[PDB]
């Protein structure tokens, strides 16, 4: 039977944002800044194009581009909150880009064999552009399931 | 007792909204659909009277050619009639009875409805292709099996009528199936280095094969010429794509245009209360194909160039080849308007 | 021998007001006796007065069980209560009694050959009852067809999908069991069986002895009508002419109490003159006859037919006990 | 009378809007409805009056080849009658009258005899309801199939007639039997318009249903594959599949407009219901020896005149009902060989 | 188990659902305006976007964190503003329409057979998601036109 794309986004958020309000229930600083980040992910997107966001996503984690392999990222290895919530975000973002809500789903990913950020890197403006789409229907997912069952400030 | 038949081509240009009043939902104003499968549809009668309107005007206007000649029918009418032809135009001129060809070949006026009936039978226009939205590409033209099945046994019904063999054989070698993850789509869709191509929210994987689009597209030529209302064939034959049947089922119901219209109140400049209302519309570039069914003019004292069918259907032919009408009403918002190419079979 | 009937399609049975062209509207009535046993001749003689008796004809309902519906007696209050007419000495006048006032509506409906076994000795069950409505419908088809006043109204009978009509025939005279045959007005056809003689008839023949010895001793007898009779002698009366009760060997007769319906007018073609048969008024089914005689009743079945035409189906009279 | 009989085929290529009711409940011009099971029916008498004139036609035209040799109605009558016989060719041709080889077998004009054919009821077999999964769905009832039991066994009747007495299954208002292109994969449920159904597990009663069909109506089903509708039948409860005719025709609103104003004429709107495509109807066709008055040589029996009216009507395409002009009425006919 | 008994059970609950929004905020005309406008909205949203993003778009509007994604926990009493009074009383009333139709009693159950029609189409079908979009369309016009005949603005 088929699935829906839908699906499979309402699915990966629900699951992204009950992780992060499972493991970090009492955390509140964590809970909200997460909570802002997702709604304020988008505009910068739009602004400034999703390769500029997920490499500013970067800046904050204070790792290097060019080394950038999201399986590679241990989001709670960082001390700030706000650090927590940058990689929280930015693996979410790159895991849905890369592998959708798996390879069984129905989304199996659009980038599918490396890292989003180094897809934007090397592939054609059509690629990215569907790229920035799929970023964008999955943030307003993520963010509608934030600013509802976590913690804002 | 009908000797041609005639297809009758349908490219919406503007949304198109053929209302359906008999609808016990207020939520919004539907288009009708056949009830029993939910894919859109305009009826004859909808379909029929905007083509009398529109022959009606043009023999008013004098505007059609019979024959390659202008077609006169206040002349014909004395021709026809002689006496009391003078008190049948005043009827005419009193938009009491329709002219001479009008009633020929749709039917009288309601008036003379038991004087006889007309020479053409609209049939209902029926889903060839679908736009909806890809990701590779700006649209795509969906249809399914059930839908070519559908048009494979409308060639049928034109075949029996004028005892051809080779209307039957046109589609004899269609036998196309689809899994619900499956698809054939043209090479202007299909995302690059994975076969896959997403239309609206459903991903589906795209089957290897090219001779069910190819025999397709060229049977559209048969009907419609190389001219695809205004563009090459070829221009659109990579954004064809074959979805099940069930996926197109959910296109048809849920990609069609809703738009949520609204009144003000010019004193107080905003909207004005309770006046708010939603409707439902037939995507532009549809696709869709009707089939008149014409027999012998039942009304006698015609000229020699209506004489048979075959005069009849060269009147149709010509007067509404790559014409656009407007079918359904919301015409003072720009909607409904729709490009017409006929065309007999082979 | 039984002679199942089922009606693929609804049944018309042509009223003797005429439809050809004016009288649009043709209505319909119960099914008359000479019909079907023109059918049956029809039947008959495609196989291999006529010479063979046909005792009558009834409806049947086939629900599991096969039971034969009678037509519901004008004996039979609207409450399922029985009347019973005794006379007054002091007035001079017999009256209809059912014990719960002197006014009553007649049931209309059916009853089953079991109800008839009981309703002969005087009492009715509930079960024993059929309503019209579980049987036939009246539909009416509208509009079927220079026609623009063509346009003719017809009310058939919508027999329901378990119900048909079934014929009654003495034994012998056998011939094709399963087949097709056309019955009625506007052309229709049924789909009729040949059935063995069903247990409701041995179950009313075998205690046929009880109710004959019972009504013997009582000296009082009922005549249920099945079938409509013609009862006249030289013209249509519905008096009961008393010689006709002397050949089951009734020695007098005191006095004869009858109720009945309106009498049903009919006819029918001649084919062998091409010219309609004379005019008849027959006294309707269902009426019951109460007599007062004086001796005893030889009948050896519990059944005789009375009146003229007893050979198409006419005249079915059942003798009971009030 | 009616020696033998035939049996008929019909399908829907367009809606149908044959005939009216006497009910007349909310739609202003319902469709002809059986009395006590309310099921949609084309009357044999209406049924009669196209099968009738579409013969009529084919004999002003002569293709009535009869044992694959044409028919010559201007001869034959000629051949037949003498004398008058050149009156007769005037009275037809001055439509007071109808050719000669139809009367005997489709009855006298208006101006004797009798047909040697009966035209029954078209009772239908399967209706269209759209569905979920499978989208639309032929759904039928179980006493559909006792009726068609009874009647199909007047013509085939032998194996047909031992799997015929197999025809029995009880339903509740909520289960169902349906063909695997109709139940939700994995939740073993139907679902059709609205109404959640439950599959009841069979392995026979849909097959039967589908044996009959192909015996009846050749291999092919009315140019559709036969095995593509094996997936589609939805037999349901009787409650079920009665409420579904009375709801699930198309009521189509219908008006007219005046050019003179452009907008819609006051008490000029009205609602008319249609039978909706794709139903197979199916009437029983009773045929006698016709009555014998110097016929032709090739109609003395009824073996004879039942093949004529069998070849010349298989896959025709006559229109029934009152909407010939908008594409209404449009049905393919397949007789039972 | 035909069409008038579906229709019934609908015509029921919605009378009975409006009924008790009338009653219970009878004094504050602003959250029944509120209802009544977000009934008379709520299907068109449906059609346009799909089932899971309006029930997600309900969720998002609670001004309070959510533990999990339930109608039966819901209560919209705690909330002050009438937005997010009427937003939270139409989940609730379209998702225990969805779960459990009229109660068990009644002829018609609901569609999810329980579960939170948000769950139901986060790991359901897409003919699934599609017949709840199709019943939750009714039972919206039904909605509406009570409140449209009760409730007053």
């Amino acid at each position: 039977d088929i699935r829906e794309i839908e699906q499979e986004r309402a699915s990966f958020a629900f699951k992204v944002v009950s992780d992060i309000k499972d493991k970090y229930s009492q955390n509140k600083k964590v809970q909200g800044k997460y909570s802002s980040y997702a709604e304020k992910a988008p505009t910068i997107i739009l602004n400034n194009g999703l390769g500029a966001t997920l490499a500013f996503f970067l800046s904050k984690l204070e790792k290097p581009i060019d080394d950038v392999d999201y399986k590679s990222i241990n989001p709670e290895s960082f001390g700030n909150a706000e650090n927590i919530a940058y990689a929280f975000l930015y693996k979410h973002l790159s895991t849905w880009l890369a592998e959708g809500n798996g390879k069984d789903s129905a989304f199996s990913g659009l980038t599918n064999g490396e890292d989003p950020l180094k897809y934007i890197m090397e592939k054609t403006a059509i690629d990215v552009a569907i790229s920035t789409e799929e970023a964008l229907s999955i943030l307003n997912w993520i963010k509608k399931f934030a600013k509802a069952m976590l913690e804002e400030e | 007792m009908f000797e041609k038949a005639v297809v009758f081509g349908l490219y919406s240009i503007t949304p198109v909204h053929a209302g359906s009043g008999a609808e016990l939902s207020v939520i919004a104003l539907p288009i009708q659909r056949e009830r029993h499968t939910g894919f859109p549809v305009i009826w004859g009668q909808s379909l029929k009277g905007v083509l009398r309107s529109r022959f009606r005007q043009l023999e008013l206007d004098e505007k059609i050619e019979v024959e390659s000649q202008k077609w006169k029918w206040k002349e014909k009418t004395k021709e026809v009639l002689k006496e009391k032809a003078d008190e049948f135009i005043k009827k005419v001129e009193e938009r009491k009875r329709d002219p001479l060809l009008t009633e020929i070949v749709f039917g009288p006026a309601t008036d003379g409805a038991s004087e006889h009936a007309g020479a053409v039978s609209v049939g209902d226009a029926k889903i060839l292709l679908f736009p909806v939205r890809s990701a590779k590409g700006v649209f795509a033209f969906v249809t399914s099996p059930i839908v070519i099945q559908r048009l494979k046994e409308d060639f049928e019904l034109v075949s029996e009528i004028e005892n051809d063999i080779e209307l039957k054989q046109i589609l004899s070698r269609f036998k196309v199936e689809l899994s619900n993850n499956e698809t054939i789509a043209g090479n202007a869709l299909i995302l690059n280095g994975e076969n896959k191509v997403i239309l609206e929210d459903i991903v589906l994987k795209v089957k290897s094969d090219s001779n069910v689009i190819e025999n397709l597209v060229e049977v559209l030529k048969t009907l419609f010429g190389d001219n695809f209302f205004g563009k090459p064939i070829e221009s659109i034959k990579e954004r064809i794509a074959i979805v099940s049947d069930d996926v197109f089922k959910s296109f048809t119901r849920f990609s069609t245009e809703i738009v949520a219209r609204v009144r003000i109140d010019a004193e107080k400049g905003t909207v004005a209360r309770g006046g708010l209302w939603y409707e439902e519309f037939l995507p532009s570039d549809t696709l869709m194909y009707s089939l008149i069914a014409v027999g012998s003019p039942k009304k006698e004292n015609l000229p020699k160039e209506v004489d048979n069918t075959q005069k009849i259907v060269n009147v149709l032919k010509v007067t509404f080849n790559n014409a656009f009408l407007q079918i359904g009403g919301d015409e003072t918002v720009g909607k409904g308007f729709v490009k017409v190419r006929a065309g007999v079979l082979t | 021998m039984i002679l199942v009937m089922k009606p693929y399609d609804s049944l018309l049975f042509r009223e003797p007001r005429p439809f050809d062209v004016n009288n649009h509207v043709a209505r319909t009535i119960l099914p008359l006796p000479q019909t079907l046993a023109g059918a049956v001749r029809s039947a008959i003689y495609v196989k291999y007065e006529p010479e063979f008796e046909i005792l009558g004809h009834f409806f049947y309902r086939y629900d599991g069980k096969f039971e034969l519906l009678v037509e519901s007696p004008h004996d039979v209050t609207q409450n399922l209560g029985l009347v019973k007419p005794h006379r007054i000495d002091k007035l001079g006048i017999t009256i209809l009694m059912d014990s719960e006032g002197i006014k009553f509506r007649p049931f209309n409906g059916f009853l089953k050959f079991s109800g008839l076994i009981d309703y002969l000795q005087g009492r009715i069950a509930e079960d024993s009852v059929v309503e019209r409505q579980k049987i036939f419908k009246k539909e009416r088809r509208v509009g079927i067809a220079t026609k623009e006043e063509h346009f003719y109204q017809v009310e058939m009978l919508r027999f329901s999908d378990d119900c048909g009509i079934a014929v009654w025939v003495e034994d012998g005279v056998d011939f094709d069991d399963e087949g097709i045959l056309g019955v009625g007005g506007e052309r229709r056809f049924v789909k009729f069986e040949k059935r063995e003689e069903p247990e409701c008839i041995t179950n009313l023949r075998s205690k046929w002895k009880k109710i004959r010895d019972k009504i013997n001793e009582t000296g009082r007898l009922k005549i249920y009508l099945a079938t409509p009779a013609i009862l006249g002698a030289k013209g249509y009366s519905s008096k009961l002419d008393y010689d006709l009760l002397g050949d089951i060997g009734i020695e007098r007769v005191r006095s004869v109490n009858f109720i009945g319906g309106k009498p049903v007018i009919f006819s029918g073609w001649d084919f062998v003159t091409r010219k309609p048969k004379p005019t008849r008024y027959a006294v309707p089914a269902g009426s019951v006859y109460f007599v007062e005689f004086e001796g005893e009743v030889k009948l050896d079945m519990p059944y005789l037919k009375l009146g003229k035409l007893t050979k198409l189906g006419y005249g079915l009279c059942f003798m009971g006990v009030w």
